[PDB]
Parts: C-alpha cells; sequence; structure tokens
C-alpha cells in the first residue's frame, strides 16, 4: 500500500476528543453533558498522550469512540430536539399574544422516560443496587434541601417521597444491620440482598446553599436518580409483595407528617431485627424523632412522640441535663446506647449510659538490611523507596493510634 | 401506570464484563468518623491552620473533626452540598482508568 | 368548583402565618398600615412571620388583609418550616447566619428552656411565654418564591398560578367583609 | 470584507428608497399614529380577537355533545380579510380602519387609504403587519377593523375615533406636500 501517515490508526481513532465528539454528534454541549450522565460515559486515559493526538502536548479529555457513537442512535437526542422545537413553538405563541393556543399545546405534551436507559445500564438488579448508594446519597440531600428558584418545590416533593418510601419499605423488611453517626450526617447500612448498601443521612438542620455549586448537573443527576430509585422500590415491593406506591395517610401527615406516616401492608431473623422487641420508648422534644424513630420502627419497637397530642412506656430518651421527673417505670436512654446497640447487634447495658454521665467515644462498625539493597535496580530502588515512605505514614498512623489516646488519659 | 412495570424480570446478563467498561465502585466506608471520636483524634490548634491553608481536593479529610458532647449538639454540616457536588462532578468527568494495586 | 365556609370569630386564642401578597399593584401602602406591617416585620415582600390572634389583634388584621393571607398552620408545616429555614441575626452582627447550631439556641435564651431550634418548634404550636422572645429574635423566614418570573413555560406557569389566586382569593374591599382564611398549607408547600 | 448577496440588496434597497423622491400617494404610510394611541388601539382591538380553529372546535364539540345528550347572541370579532374589509368598505360599515405601512405589494393598499378618506370612514395607520397579524390569529394580514362592538365598549370605541382623528387625519392633513424621501 502507500505510505501511510505517521499517526492515523491506533489510539488516533479509538478516542475522539470532546470537542471533535461534540462537533460530529451535532449536539450543545448541555445536551451531551445530559446524555453522557444518563448513560454514564465518562473520560478515558490514552496509554499514549501523544499519541491519541497528532503530537500535541496540550490538555485533553479522551473519550471512548465506540460509547460515543452508540450513544448517537439513542432516541433520547431526538426527544431533546422534539423539546427544543416545542420550546421555541411555545415561545411564539407567547409572543403571538394566543395564551389559550399555548395552554393548549403544552398541556398535550408528554416527557421523556429513561426506563429503557435503566434496562441497559444495569441489566440485572444486583448491579442496580450497588450503583443506588449516589441515587440515595444524592436523594436523602435533596430531600432536606429548601425549595429555591433554581429547583422548583415540586421536584423537592418528590424527592422526600421517595425517600420516605425507602425508609417505610427498609423499616418493615427490617434488612438495617449497621448504623453510624457522623458530623456529614448519620449513616445507614442495610444488607438489602447482600449488597450491603449504605447512605448517608444528613442532619434536618436548614441546610446552606451555596450559589456557586451547579444545580443544573446536580438536577440532572437528580432526576435520573429519582427514576432509578423508583423503579427499585417498584421491584423490591413486588418482590416483597407489598402495595406499590403507598398511599399516605393523611391523619397521620397532619400531626407531624413523619416517617410514622405512608403506612404500607402485604398484597426477627437477624440480631439487629430482634433487638428491642416488644420494646416501647417515649422520645424527648429535644431529641431528634426522625433519626431515633427510624431505628426503633427498623428494630420492632414502638415509639410516642411528644407531638402526639400538639406511662407504659418501658424505655425513655431524653438528652437534657437535668430530667424532671425520672419515673421509676420508665428507663432513661441517651440515644449513644441506642446507636451502639445496633452497632454491636446485642442489648448492651443501659447502666452504662445514664442522662448526665460521660459520652464514651462512638466508633464505627466497619544496616543489616540496607546492606542488599545497593545493587538493586534503579526501577527496583525506586520502587522500595516509595513503599517506605508510604509505609512511613501507616507507621505514623499506628503510632499516634495510642500515643495521645494515653497521653490525654493521664490529665 | 407510571413507572408499574419490573422492567428487570428474571434479567441475570452483565453488562460490567464489557473488557472497556469499568465497574460503578462505591465510595470507601466510613472509618472513625463519629461525631464524638476519640480525644486524640482533635486536631491541634496550631495545626488548624495548616489543614485550612492547603489547597482544595490536596486534603485526606475535607473537616475538621470535633468533640460533641452530645448528639442533639452537633451542628449541621456546611460543606454537605459541595461534596455531593464534587462527587457528581467527578462520578463522570474524572478520567477512569484501570490499574493493579 | 371551591367553596367559602363563613366562621364567627370567638375568643380562642390561634397561631396564625401571615404571608405577603404583595398587591394590589399600583398602591402606595398609607402610614396605617405601614405602622402594621413594621410591627409585624412583614415590609419585605415573600417573608413570613408567626403570630398569635387574638381579641385586640383581630381588628388590625383587616387593616392589611389585602396586603397579605392568613390561615392556621399544621404542626408538620410549622416543624418542616422551621426546620427547613431559619436565620438569626448574630455576632460575627451583620451576618444572617442560618440555624444551624442548637448551641447558638442554647446562648441566647438560657433560661427560657430552650436549648435547641426543636424546643422553639414546640414554644411554636403550644403557646407559652417564650414564644414572645422567640417571635422577635426568630428573624422570621424568606419564603421561597413561585416560578420566578421569566423562562418560556415560567411565564405560562406564572399566568396560570395568578389566574388561580385571582380566583381562589379576591378584595372584597368593604369594611365588614369577612376575614379571608385558606390552607395556609398548600401554600406554604407551593413556597417550599 | 464581502457580505451575502441578498444582505447588500436589502440593505441596498432601504438607501435607495430613502434617497429616492416618492409621490405623494407613496409615503402616505410611515407617517404612523404614534405609540401612545397605537396601543391603546391594539388594546382595545385585542378584546374582539376571533374565534381561533381550537377554541372553534372546542366549542362545536361541545355544542354536538350537548345535543347528543338533550340562542347565543350575535358574535362580535373584528374583521380583518382585505377583500372583506374593501366589501365592508364603499358600504359605509366600517366604524375603524387600520392599515399596515409594511406591506410587501405597496400599489395594493396605496388606495385604500384614499378610498376610506373619499368615503369618510376613520382609518389610520400603525406600524408593521406583523403586529396586526399577531391579534388575528394570523401571520399577516395588512389591514384590520371593527364593525360591531359591544355597547360596553361603544363608548370606548367613539372614544378612540375622536382621538384618532385628531392624532392622524388632522395632523397628517398634508401628507399630499411635497413629496417625501428628499434626504441627502
Amino acid at each position: 500500500m502507500r505510505i501511510k501517515k505517521k499517526n492515523t490508526r491506533g489510539n488516533a481513532r479509538n478516542f475522539i476528543t470532546r470537542s471533535q465528539a461534540v462537533r460530529k454528534l451535532q449536539v450543545s454541549l448541555a445536551d451531551f453533558r445530559r446524555l453522557c450522565i444518563f448513560k454514564g460515559i465518562y473520560p478515558r486515559e490514552p496509554r499514549n498522550k501523544k499519541k491519541a493526538n497528532k503530537g500535541s502536548t496540550a490538555p485533553t479529555t479522551f473519550y471512548y469512540a465506540k460509547d460515543i457513537q452508540y450513544l448517537m442512535h439513542e432516541p433520547v437526542l431526538a426527544k431533546f430536539r422534539e423539546h427544543k422545537t416545542f420550546a421555541r413553538k411555545l415561545t411564539r405563541a407567547l409572543g403571538r399574544g394566543e395564551v389559550s393556543s399555548a395552554k393548549r399545546l403544552e398541556e398535550n405534551r408528554d416527557s421523556y422516560t429513561l426506563d429503557h436507559i435503566i434496562k441497559e445500564r444495569y441489566p440485572s438488579f444486583p448491579d442496580a443496587i450497588r450503583d443506588i448508594d449516589d441515587a440515595l446519597n444524592m436523594l436523602f440531600l435533596f430531600s432536606n434541601l429548601p425549595s429555591t428558584n433554581q429547583v422548583s418545590s415540586k421536584i423537592i416533593n418528590d424527592a422526600q417521597k421517595i425517600c420516605n418510601q425507602w425508609l417505610a419499605y427498609v423499616a418493615k423488611e427490617r434488612l438495617v444491620r449497621k448504623v453510624f453517626v457522623s458530623i456529614k450526617g448519620v449513616y445507614y447500612q442495610a444488607n438489602i440482598k447482600g449488597e450491603e448498601v449504605r447512605w448517608l443521612v444528613p442532619f434536618k438542620f436548614p441546610e446552606n446553599i451555596p450559589s456557586d455549586v451547579d444545580f443544573r448537573i446536580m438536577l440532572t443527576f437528580l432526576e435520573f436518580y429519582s427514576t432509578l430509585l423508583h423503579f427499585v422500590l417498584y421491584k423490591l415491593y413486588t418482590d416483597s409483595g407489598l402495595i406499590y406506591p403507598p398511599k399516605l395517610d393523611l391523619k397521620k401527615d397532619k400531626i407531624i407528617s413523619g416517617l410514622s406516616s405512608y403506612i404500607l401492608e402485604s398484597r426477627y431473623d437477624s440480631p439487629v431485627a430482634s433487638l428491642f422487641s416488644a420494646f416501647v420508648f417515649y422520645v424527648s422534644r429535644e431529641v431528634p424523632i426522625d433519626i431515633l424513630e427510624f431505628l426503633i420502627l427498623s428494630c420492632g419497637g414502638n415509639v410516642i412522640s411528644e407531638a402526639a397530642m400538639d406511662s407504659k412506656v418501658t424505655h425513655q430518651i431524653v438528652d437534657r441535663p437535668v430530667l424532671k421527673n425520672k419515673v421509676a417505670g420508665r428507663t432513661y436512654i441517651q440515644p449513644q446506647w441506642i446507636f451502639d446497640c445496633i452497632n454491636k447487634g446485642e442489648l448492651v447495658p443501659a447502666n452504662k449510659y445514664l442522662p448526665g454521665e460521660a459520652l464514651p467515644p462512638h466508633l464505627s462498625p466497619w544496616e543489616e538490611k540496607k546492606l542488599k539493597m545497593i545493587m538493586m535496580s534503579n526501577k527496583q530502588k525506586k520502587l522500595y523507596k516509595k513503599m517506605k515512605y508510604s509505609n512511613a505514614k501507616k507507621e505514623e498512623q499506628a503510632e499516634n493510634l495510642k500515643k495521645k489516646k494515653k497521653q490525654i488519659a493521664k490529665q | 401506570e407510571n413507572y408499574q412495570y419490573d422492567l428487570w424480570g428474571d434479567s441475570t446478563e452483565t453488562n460490567d464484563h464489557v473488557m472497556h467498561l469499568r465497574a460503578p465502585k462505591l465510595p470507601p466506608p466510613t472509618n472513625e468518623e463519629s461525631y464524638n471520636p476519640p480525644e486524640e483524634y482533635l486536631l491541634s490548634p496550631e495545626e488548624k491552620e495548616a489543614w485550612e491553608n492547603t489547597e482544595y481536593s490536596e486534603r485526606e479529610r475535607n473537616f475538621i473533626p470535633q468533640k460533641y458532647s452530645a448528639l442533639r449538639k452537633v451542628p449541621g454540616y456546611g460543606e454537605s452540598i459541595r461534596e455531593r457536588f464534587e462527587r457528581s462532578l467527578d462520578l463522570y468527568l474524572a478520567p477512569r482508568v484501570r490499574k493493579n494495586k | 368548583g371551591l367553596i367559602r365556609e363563613k366562621t364567627t370569630y370567638d375568643g380562642k386564642p390561634a397561631l396564625l402565618f401571615i404571608v405577603r401578597v404583595r398587591g394590589p399593584l399600583a398602591v402606595n401602602i398609607p402610614n396605617k398600615a405601614f405602622k402594621i406591617l413594621s410591627l409585624l416585620r412583614l415590609v419585605e415582600t415573600n417573608t413570613g412571620v408567626f403570630v398569635k390572634l387574638t381579641k385586640n389583634v383581630y381588628p388590625l388584621l383587616k387593616v392589611i388583609a389585602p396586603y397579605v393571607v392568613i390561615g392556621k398552620p399544621s404542626l408538620s408545616s410549622i416543624r418542616s418550616l422551621i426546620q427547613k429555614r431559619g436565620r438569626i441575626i448574630y455576632k460575627g452582627e451583620p451576618h444572617e447566619i442560618v440555624l444551624n447550631d442548637n448551641n447558638i439556641v442554647e446562648e441566647q435564651l438560657g433560661d427560657h428552656g430552650i436549648i435547641c431550634v426543636e424546643d422553639i418548634i414546640h414554644e411554636i404550636a403550644t403557646m407559652g411565654e417564650s414564644f414572645s422572645v422567640c417571635n422577635f429574635f426568630l428573624q422570621p423566614f424568606k419564603l421561597n418564591r413561585e416560578v420566578s418570573g421569566f423562562g418560556s413555560l415560567n411565564r405560562l406557569r406564572k399566568i396560570k398560578q395568578r389566574e388561580a389566586e385571582s380566583r381562589t382569593r379576591q378584595f372584597s374591599n368593604a369594611a365588614t367583609a369577612p376575614v379571608i382564611e385558606v390552607d395556609i398549607d398548600s401554600l406554604l408547600a407551593k413556597l417550599n | 470584507v464581502k457580505w451575502p448577496e441578498y444582505v447588500r440588496v436589502q440593505r441596498q434597497k432601504k438607501i435607495l428608497s430613502i434617497r429616492l423622491k416618492v409621490p405623494p400617494t407613496i409615503a402616505q404610510f410611515q407617517y404612523t399614529l404614534d405609540r401612545n394611541t397605537a396601543a391603546e388601539t391594539f388594546k382595545l382591538f385585542n378584546k374582539y380577537r376571533p374565534e381561533t380553529a381550537a377554541e372553534k372546535k372546542e366549542r362545536l364539540t361541545k355544542e354536538a355533545a350537548a345535543v347528543a345528550e338533550g340562542a347565543s347572541p350575535k358574535p362580535y370579532a373584528v374583521k380583518y380579510g382585505l377583500n372583506h374589509v374593501v366589501a365592508l368598505i364603499e358600504n359605509k360599515k366600517a366604524k375603524l380602519v387600520l392599515i399596515a405601512n409594511d406591506v410587501d405589494p405597496i400599489e395594493l393598499v396605496v388606495f385604500l387609504p384614499a378610498l376610506c378618506k373619499k368615503m369618510g370612514v376613520p382609518y389610520a395607520i400603525v406600524k408593521g403587519k406583523a403586529r396586526l397579524g399577531t391579534l388575528v390569529n394570523q401571520k399577516t394580514s395588512a389591514v384590520a377593523a371593527l364593525t360591531e362592538v359591544r355597547a360596553e365598549d361603544e363608548a370606548a370605541l367613539a372614544k378612540l375615533v375622536s382621538t384618532i382623528d385628531a392624532n392622524f387625519a388632522d395632523k397628517y392633513d398634508e401628507v399630499k406636500k411635497h413629496w417625501g424621501g428628499g434626504i441627502l
């Protein structure tokens, strides 16, 4: 054959530049990014930066040619184009003064659905359960986010309803096996089909919203996460035989509209699920019911809230410096004891966590030689030096695990 | 019928078996990030300046651990939204590579 | 389709949430109403504050009836609003820090029996002496607005919201017109 | 540098029109009604927008449904068809006449203002046929008129006609003066 060019094959065709891919797709960067997020496409590091390009040392992001080529045939592009055409037509109608025509046009529109995207991105339910970690982590945070100009209140309400559905299913299924509390929030873990899915529930305080973060990307991710969560919830309810979607409890919604509402029905096999069995609890006002109520409900206990009006209870939770009544029939407990019980999975004695006492720390449940190294090769010598430098940090951590722990105790 | 259909059914195929597909790994589990950690984990007053003076993303921990006497006294996190936004950005903009540890 | 239910006022105290309606359009608020708004600290648009209905307070409600809307928020709505929205003018004095520190509640009040925002929630739900101090210190919440003005779909949404508001709400303009009350829970859900 | 051929042609057309001397019959347009009175006229006309295809179909379907299970007054709307408007004019039936100043065939509407003046029917010229079309659910109409205004708006229409008289017919009664377009 004729003289082939210096670099026009191999990495030069397997990867396509971001700008080149966008130009070939004839799609705006916003729409391309949305499609990428929906498909989960990501940039890849070429084996040789200067070989993928034509000797260019300038920075670049290399995508997979096959992935982009396959993405070009997805219906989502057609739906996006239809949405753009509908938007232009609605703008024309609004500018023409025919509000009724605009209302009729808008009322007859239908949005796209990502159901087929899920069946190809996560062909099997275990994969969806594995990847639901990020979806839960985002939805739980968005549930407590107050409504703003960047996100309509309907989206926040839908996210909160999805989170409530998930929490109710978990409590009824009692699949929770490990819990933890952190500054960033309260971590919850459930053995959903043995996948030990973990999610972080942030504190219910008013979530500060820094305007720097671009909500457009966040909303795009949240849409896919909400669809995935809805499908997973439907699948789980069908597998368990419970009705779906469960009906909200209007009577309970008036009081606190907490986890108690949204009752579910059909149509104790583990130490975690058997703890607190048949127990009745009373939560003081100052303790977060939203956090403790879920744990007790999953454990199979009963909780009486102070707001029940806004005894027979064998356990009481209060964080006040001084308890007022101290009825002998109620066992006063700090939430740290409840957390420790779930972490260990056994009924640790309650006498160690009386109110007002010290709070114990809470931990998560999860030349002889130099002589022979003179002749080592450059690669081996560098590897050994880097390994020693890395192990220096491990040794420092091991030393510090006891140094301060012993020094502070003496004072 | 919105979402009232089991698109998974008895599916048993896998997509991660593709040679060039990288599995959707999950973030590492938490370890000693409690609101009431051991006193030894407290950062010294002099190290606070060093911790704060470092540039973003070159930091093992993006928060300063503190000792809280009670659960109710724990304040709301002031960086939750930023961390989740960064995680979402990395989920699609971070170059994924296959490496042997 | 909606129906109206006239009810006579009684001596029973009640808790009401007031939201600024921003109307009538081309009306400079008179001094008689400016004083009431300043006392209720609702001059800023979209602001909302909690007040207790009483025999002495009811007559002044008609003074600002067209400008705002009133109703009895449910306990769940009050709790959600407090735990999701709240600010305090606190020493750094020019800061509007959000209610994200229960220790601040203890430091500011201390002897009132309030040590966390949840205590404030109960005090608002259940009337008491602490309510008077808390309400002034509460720095009422700047409720999030509607579709917020501009956008292709946003303009149609705003038109549909304005027509619905004009249908469900009206300014009778009569001195003897009964005070109009609506389910503030739905409005808060729309605004939150 | 270079520019599109059509862009250059249209740009040169504006210069030619500005510099070329036009007869008194031409340039009678662009001496349009003031912004305020034109806005008031459009506001009044908007109340009488003719039923659109969707609304008419909905009304007919509702009537059919009512008949299936088992005396409205005369409809009121603005007349805009050029042939229909010309047939109404010269019959002393139209009360207000609106004429677009940007009709592509100028000769198509040169006689309409003069015909209205001869017949004595009030008339006015407004900028843009697109504006006239927008209020009648059409792309363009080039003309617009009212024939049967409701009693509630009869006084408003009479006052608008009286104002338009002074605003346009009296201010531009000398439009027949020295040929326009005499710009250096």
